[PDB]
């Protein structure tokens, strides 16, 4: 059920898909586009959800 | 502005759980299987069923 959140636009820019996975260890939060997630990591921001160090930003494609 | 309708479909492998097992290769990820099923694909040393590139890691993904 989470799951329908992925049909919403990016929570930041509100005009791109949620295709930017924010990875920290073996978990990830997918609530932003790739663009916005990249910007957050560049800014040294932590994950907007769990406040963990962003180790990696991945562009996600659904299949 | 939005992901495909596929996103709300369950794991293609087991059809019983959400697509929360992200398959990581480089700076991209394919999201099509649950965590449990995606872990089996990596264990069995199988490539990504979508792009056939090697599976670097599986990330349990939340959407929040
Ligand atoms: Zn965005
Ligand atoms: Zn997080
Ligand atoms: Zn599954
Ligand atoms: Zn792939």
């Amino acid at each position: 059920e989470d799951c329908q959140n992925l049909l919403k636009p990016c929570s930041l820019c509100e005009k791109r898909p949620r295709d930017g996975n924010i990875i920290h260890g073996r978990t990830g939060h997918l609530v932003t586009c790739f663009h916005c997630a990249r910007r957050l990591k560049k800014a040294g921001a932590s994950c907007p959800i769990c406040k963990k160090e962003i180790q990696l930003v991945i562009k996600v494609f659904i299949a | 502005s939005s992901l495909p309708l596929n996103a709300i479909e369950p794991c293609v492998i087991c059809q019983g759980r959400p697509k929360n097992g992200c398959i990581v290769h480089g700076k991209t990820g394919h999201l099509m299987a649950c965590f449990t099923c995606a872990k089996k694909l990596k264990k069995r040393n199988k490539p990504c069923p979508v792009c056939r590139q090697p599976i670097q890691m599986i990330v349990l993904t939340y959407f929040p």
